[PDB]
RNA sequence: UUUUUUUUU
């Protein structure tokens, strides 16, 4: 799916742009700066009307 | 078929048909195919209240009216057996049947409606061949055919047969493919809700009202008009609503006057006060009758969140990628933040945090979203204040705090001001004239006080005259917009309602947002402030208390009652619970914690702290402030037409009130809560009439419904089950949430009244009965001479 | 009762309703309610009694309120609930139908669960009463410390204020509270012990019970009787306990001790009459069955059955002499209704106790106590004018006197004469002679009858001669000075409060002397401080001095 | 076989 592709690309680039860590629960956790942000891709689609 | 025949089954017998006064139709009294008689069915479905008997019937062509006062609402009247034999006197339920009079004993007074059916002597039952000859009709067709009398008055069973479109609205989804699907799924429900709220409010035109004129402190004319108690109680009006007060007649030409409400009917006055906006046309202060008030419906509540959905579905820079892909519910690897943790979580000169709230504060500063679930009395307010203050100190940015309730926003703003941060309160334009405890934090107050130069002269001219020139008005709006922008840019935190985030004045995108008691609001109401460019959203709320009241019934069925907090928890988010309570006695605490909280909740207060010494109240077990006083009365119908009330529970509650008063408890420590509104009303006038001691000492007691008493606490609270019917039907109390929100209101002592037999069928009330009985609290009889009640509570398998 | 009557009827309805078979929670809450209000009433009664000053008249002190409250609590709530329990086990255990025993087993399991719950509740009620009265008030001066530790009151920390420390002496009858707390503790121990014995009956599936199962109840009844000796109702309960386990001589001693107390127990009289007057009573047939079972075992058994011969053959002699009509055959008055000859049975006793006195002396001592109480309960039996001199005695009581003095002279000649010197540790050997002489001196008419009896007089003279000749102590001699002790012996306690010694053994003139010096209450119950605990040898010499003095005083006018 | 409350340019 196009949404799935956007999700995978966003996750991969988030993995690339951050530093790796291990949390208290054991889930792999990425530490990233507050001042740097990523906006997810939108695409196009049809919009419902009143 | 004769005109006298029933409109539902067509029975021609005049000993069973009865004429409705409002719609001029005849109705039978049988229960064929329905749980109730048809006449009351039509009365409640069409709001009708007045009925007239057949001329040929045993009583004759008469209209059922009250003897003493003359009311015509059939739901009130009832027969009283006069002391003289074979004499029947018509009296309404109140105050005629309760004001003692020597000409008849009122203790045998019975409602004209029993078991949802009129009395046989007033209207006899049809004979069996007459029943078999009448056409059968199920309640489904009853409601369907009733639905179209409001449009055409000639509809019959074969007339309509209408396949009106009833499009199956798509049920809400958990994980949407994109923002477009989310918007498409949500839209229709919101359209229906807006349309029907507008429909209901616009139908409340108040006509031929007697208006009394007066001058307020700000030189604004006050239009104070009195209304009937039934209409005023049915009026769902808040302080600050806007309507049109227009008069049309010979005495004075057509006029239109708009303004807000600054006072509402209460226990002291039943006067609606209308502060009129200053207008070029002066109000006719010489007029007192003939005025008509029409409420100005406003779709701004819905259009704003429509704009919010537009922003979510269109703008890329509306929401950060992580919170976007979490709101859509898509799988995303967990993300942390590079923020230095504070040395000590607790703040000096303020509340000291325990381990649980320390965990809550610690785990919240590192993640972009999390959910905090707070049992009542724990004090979520201090946790929210600490989180806001520490995040603001960490990032030094503008912070947004929102909550569906205006009083809750006021409380959080006062608390945040107690921390020394800079707090600005965004008051609604209609609410700008409404006083509050944080009125000094009002943004309008801020611009008015911090006005300088031309701005003072413009504000003074606007206040003195009321209206300005077009050029002056444009300078004024531009300059106040400039000042507001400076204030907001200078302000550390911004206070606005969850619906106030749709205002255009909040043009600036906000990054740090606190949403408080999110469950109390629906999902769009919490999505309003989240699409304004935020990267860290923190949601506070508890999903075991009352949430959103959705008037639309298809919307509530489809899922509009499911708040964002509930959806996120259902997604897989595990909240952080605070496991200590500081309000109610451990005996008062053992049940709700065990049933709703899995027993994990712990008591932060001791038994002695929640124990009043030398208490002379006859509790069944000394040391256990909880009892179940069983009453075997029968429930009735109030003047509304859909509520219920019980007189036996009213007298018993008044007795308990007096008994607690002789124990020394002040009225401010005792309140009464009733799950039904008409019961609350009856309790109110019964207390104000039959007060054994001074009536003032009773009127100071606050009485309100369960839903209107959410988020508050009292030393003593009395619970009334009311429901007492032969069919053992309880109604809307089947949800455990309503029971949960009710018990925790009381700090020291809890008193429960009602009929244990009706409640015994419900499993939840069955376990409440088990817990009350096993602790030696299930009693019966007079409070002075309480013995245990031995009704069989366990159903024999 | 004007306030407690409804709950008595309320409890009655619940048993009749049979709702407790399904809903035990009803019973539990009902019990909580009654426990709450009875505790409140007890507390109000005690606080009302405490508020009165010492100057108030003794007649204005209502001592019986709490006693009535607690008797109502047992006999009207606890005992009826136990009775319902008992009928319930009776129904399920004795269900004559052919239903599977597994269902009865699960019902039995439900019995144990619920009755452990109920007994735990009742024991909590009583123990809470005890602990509360120990907490708000000081009881050290009035109760022995042994009762305090045996009730585990020592671990209960005392929260009484210094100003709340009541200054009441050991035996100041002016202070009302010197009696209500003793009665309260005595009846609490009474009802706790009844709870334990009843629970023991409950837990055992079969109807066969052994002495080893009622140990705790026996202990609690022991402290109960120690708390208040002047309550024959305590002794009757222990008598029943020994009744159902088949120990009968100790049982009859218990019932007699119960009825001739200062306050007589009607149930003890009824029980004794059932064993002794009502021939139709099943307990009398139990006695008859076991007595000729003992005869069969003596005749055919491989060994001489010493213990139960000594006990039940003695019971047979006591019957045949005390109530001649119901046991001796109308055709043959010389044999029991079971056909057992009286002379053979009596000689069997003589040989048996002369041979095995040392292993069963306690049973013989109980035989002595029953024998001496028999004459008093016989002259109490008189519906005519009570006897005052020997002339008014009828033939039956003269025969009883002859047999009793025969027994006394025999065993004084055969047991004390040979075993006093060899066995200093056996205090009963000399305490028995002390009892014999104290009883002969407390009643003038037996004393006058004794001087006419050659056997008893010569036996006493022989015993005096042997004691003098053996010369137990160098300074031992016949002196008129009454020996004094610092406490009371075991015979004083076990014969305390009984009228045939005028409720106290007066062979020592030290009661006031014991009272004036410390630990008097503890020393009165034979538990002095370890410093004053003399050796059993010194005890035997003091008993010897008292015995020889009183015996010489008796034989001066023989 | 359901009647209660929140919000509002």
């Amino acid at each position: 799916d196009k949404s799935f592709r956007e999700s995978e690309k966003f996750n991969n680039m988030m993995l690339k742009n951050g530093t790796k860590e291990e949390s208290e629960n054991g889930r792999e956790i990425i530490r990233t700066n507050f001042n740097k942000t990523v906006y997810a891709s939108r695409g196009t689609g049809e919009l419902w009307s009143p | 078929a004769s005109d006298n025949s029933c409109a539902y089954c067509g029975i021609d017998s005049a000993k069973c048909v009865i004429k409705c006064n409002s719609c001029k139709k005849w109705f039978c009294n049988t229960k064929n195919g329905t749980s109730s008689s048809h006449i009351v069915n039509h009365l409640v479905l069409s709001h009708h209240n007045v009925v007239s008997l057949h001329p040929d019937s045993d009583l004759g062509d008469t209209v059922l009216e009250c003897y003493n006062c003359g009311r015509k609402n059939v739901f009130l009247l009832g027969f009283v057996s006069a002391k003289s034999e074979a004499v029947v006197v018509l009296l309404c339920r109140i105050p005629c049947a309760q004001t003692k009079n020597a000409n008849w004993d009122t203790d045998q007074w019975q409602p004209l409606i029993e078991d949802r059916q009129l009395l046989s002597w007033v209207a006899e039952q049809p004979t069996e061949e007459e029943k078999l000859k009448a056409r059968l009709i199920t309640p489904s067709q009853i409601s369907k055919l009733e639905a179209k009398w409001r449009s055409n008055k000639d509809a019959t069973i074969n007339d309509i047969d209408a396949p009106e479109e009833q499009e199956a609205i798509p049920p809400l989804l958990l994980r949407y493919q994109d923002a477009y699907e989310y918007q498409r799924s949500y839209g229709p429900l919101i359209k229906l809700e807006a349309d029907y709220d507008k429909q209901l409010k616009e139908s409340q035109a108040l006509e031929h009202i007697s208006v009394s004129w007066s001058l307020a402190l700000n030189n604004r004319h006050l239009a104070s008009f009195t209304l009937s108690t039934f209409e005023s109680n049915e009026l769902k009006v808040a302080i600050g609503d806007e309507m049109i007060l227009w008069y049309s007649g010979m005495q004075h030409p057509d006029w239109e006057g708009r303004g807000y409400i600054v006072r509402l009917p209460n226990s002291f006055q039943d006067t609606f006060t209308l502060e009129l906006k200053p207008s070029k046309t002066p109000p006719p202060t010489h007029l007192t009758t003939g005025f008509t008030a029409e409420f100005i419906w406003k779709g701004t509540s819905y259009d704003r969140m429509q704009d919010a959905l537009k922003k979510f579905a269109i703008d890329k820079k509306s929401i950060s990628g992580y919170l976007y892909y979490k709101i859509l519910g898509h799988q995303v690897v967990d993300i942390s933040f590079d923020v230095p943790l504070p040395k000590e979580f607790s703040i000096p000169n303020f509340a000291q945090l325990n381990s649980s709230q320390s965990n809550a504060v610690s785990h919240v500063l590192q993640r972009p979203l999390s959910l905090i679930q707070g049992p009542p009395g724990t004090g979520k307010t201090v946790t929210s204040a600490t989180i806001v203050y520490h995040l603001s100190k960490i990032h030094k940015d503008r912070i947004l705090v929102c909550a569906p309730s205006n009083v809750a926003v006021d409380h959080l703003a006062a608390k945040l001001r107690d921390l020394g941060l800079k707090v600005v309160r965004l008051t609604a334009k209609s609410r700008e004239d409404v006083e509050s405890s944080v009125s000094n934090l009002a943004l309008h107050n801020l611009v008015g006080r911090g006005a300088k130069g031309e701005l003072k002269n413009l504000l003074k001219l606007k206040d003195e005259v009321g209206e300005l020139s077009a050029s002056d008005t444009k300078r004024f709006v531009k300059l106040v917009r400039k000042t507001e922008a400076e204030i907001l840019n200078k302000a550390d935190v911004v206070c606005c309602t969850c619906v106030g985030a749709g205002d255009k004045r909040l043009d600036t995108k906000f990054r740090t947002v606190l949403i408080d008691e999110s469950t109390q609001a629906s999902e769009p109401e919490c999505l309003i402030p989240i699409v304004k460019g935020a990267k860290q959203v923190i949601l506070v709320g508890d999903h075991q208390q009352l949430g959103p009241v959705i008037l639309e019934r298809k919307a509530a069925d489809a899922g509009l009652k499911q708040s964002l907090f509930e959806r996120l928890i259902s997604l897989g988010h595990v909240p952080i619970r605070l496991e200590v309570q500081y309000r109610m006695n451990p005996y008062l605490s053992e049940f709700p914690s065990n049933m709703f909280y899995e027993g994990s909740l712990q008591n932060g207060v001791t038994i002695e702290q929640r124990t009043v010494p030398n208490s002379k109240f006859p509790w069944p077990i000394r040391g256990i402030p909880m009892m179940f006083w069983a009453n075997y009365g029968r429930e009735e119908i109030s003047a509304n037409g859909t509520s219920f009330l019980n007189r036996i529970e009213a007298m018993n509650c008044e007795r308990i009130i007096t008994k607690l008063f002789r124990d020394g408890v002040k009225p401010e420590q005792i309140g009464v809560i009733t799950p039904y509104e008409g019961q609350r009303a009856y309790i109110l006038q019964y207390m104000q009439m039959n007060g054994s001691l001074d009536k003032d000492l009773y009127i100071k007691v606050e009485v309100a419904s369960v839903d209107a008493f959410q988020g508050r606490e009292k030393d003593y609270i009395i619970l009334s089950c009311v429901r007492a019917n032969e069919q053992q039907a309880i109604g809307f109390l089947r949800d455990p949430r309503r029971l949960n929100v009710g018990l925790t209101r009381a700090k020291y002592g809890l008193v429960i009244l009602g009929n244990p037999r009706s409640l015994a069928r419900n499993t939840l009330w069955n376990h409440l009965l088990i817990h009350f009985r096993e602790k030696g609290c299930l009693v019966e009889g007079t409070l002075d001479n309480l013995q245990l009640c031995t009704v069989q509570l366990v159903r024999p398998q | 009762p004007t306030a407690f009557n409804g709950i008595k009827s309320q409890l009655n309805s619940i048993l009749k309703s049979n709702q407790l078979f399904q809903d035990y929670a009803l019973l539990n809450g009902f019990l909580a309610f009654v426990h709450s209000k009875l505790n409140a009433a007890i507390l109000t009664s005690i606080e009302s009694q405490c508020g009165k000053s010492f100057a108030a008249d003794l007649d204005s002190f209502d001592q019986s309120s709490i006693s009535s409250i607690l008797d109502f609590s047992w006999e009207s709530v606890h005992y009826p609930i136990f009775k319902w329990f008992q009928m319930w086990r009776n129904y399920i255990l004795f269900e004559k139908e052919n239903k599977k025993q597994q269902t009865k087993f699960i019902d039995f399991r439900k019995m144990n669960s619920k009755m452990l719950k109920f007994f735990k509740t009742v024991q909590n009620f009583y123990v809470n009463v005890i602990n509360t009265v120990y907490k708000k008030y000081d009881i050290s001066v009035l109760l022995p410390k042994r009762i305090i530790q045996d009730l585990k009151l020592s671990d209960i920390e005392n929260t009484t204020n210094v100003g709340d420390i009541l200054a009441v002496k050991t035996f100041n009858s002016s202070s009302p509270l010197a009696h209500l707390i003793p009665t309260l503790f005595h009846r609490c121990l009474l009802f706790l012990g009844t709870a334990y014995r009843y629970k023991t009956l409950l837990e055992e599936i079969s109807n066969k019970y052994s002495i080893s199962n009622f140990k705790k109840s026996l202990d609690f009844f022991r402290l109960a009787s120690l708390v208040l000796p002047s309550a024959g109702e305590t002794y009757s309960q222990a008598g029943a306990i020994f009744l159902q386990t088949g120990n009968l001589g100790i049982a009859v001693f218990n019932f007699v001790k119960g009825m001739m107390t200062k306050m007589p127990s009607p149930v003890s009289i009824k029980n004794f009459g059932a064993l002794m007057v009502d021939n139709k009573s099943s307990l009398n047939r139990s006695l008859h069955t076991t007595i000729m079972n003992t005869y069969l075992q003596e005749s055919k058994g491989p060994r001489t059955p010493a213990k139960e011969i000594l006990e039940f053959y003695f019971l047979g002699l006591f019957g045949s002499v005390w109530s001649p009509t119901s046991w001796r055959d109308d055709t043959k008055p010389n044999q029991l209704n079971n056909g057992i000859k009286l002379r053979h049975l009596e000689n069997a006793l003589y040989e048996t106790m002369s041979a095995r006195y040392l292993n069963n002396i306690k049973t013989i001592f109980h035989n002595l106590i029953i024998t001496i109480g028999g004459f008093h309960l016989l002259l109490k039996r008189r519906s005519d004018v009570s006897a005052k001199t020997l002339k008014d005695l009828r033939s039956n009581e003269l025969d009883y006197l002859n047999f009793a003095f025969k027994y006394i002279a025999h065993i004084l000649n055969d047991i004390v004469k040979e075993s006093w010197s060899e066995n200093p540790e056996v205090s009963e050997i000399l305490g028995m002679v002390r009892i014999i002489n104290c009883w002969i001196k407390a009643n003038p008419m037996v004393l006058q009858y004794s001087q006419s009896n050659l056997e008893f007089v010569n036996a006493l003279a022989y015993l005096i001669n042997d004691i003098v000749k053996k010369k137990p102590s160098p300074s031992f001699s016949i002196t008129e000075h009454i020996p004094k002790r610092t406490y009371w012996f075991e015979e004083d306690l076990m014969v305390k409060g009984l009228s045939f010694v005028n409720f106290q053994l007066s062979d020592f003139d030290d009661y006031e002397k014991i009272l004036e010096m410390d630990h008097s209450l503890d020393r009165l119950i034979g538990n002095p401080p370890l410093c004053d605990k003399l050796s059993a040898s010194s005890e035997m010499l003091l008993r010897l001095q008292a015995v020889v003095n009183i015996s010489s005083q008796l034989l001066q006018n023989n």
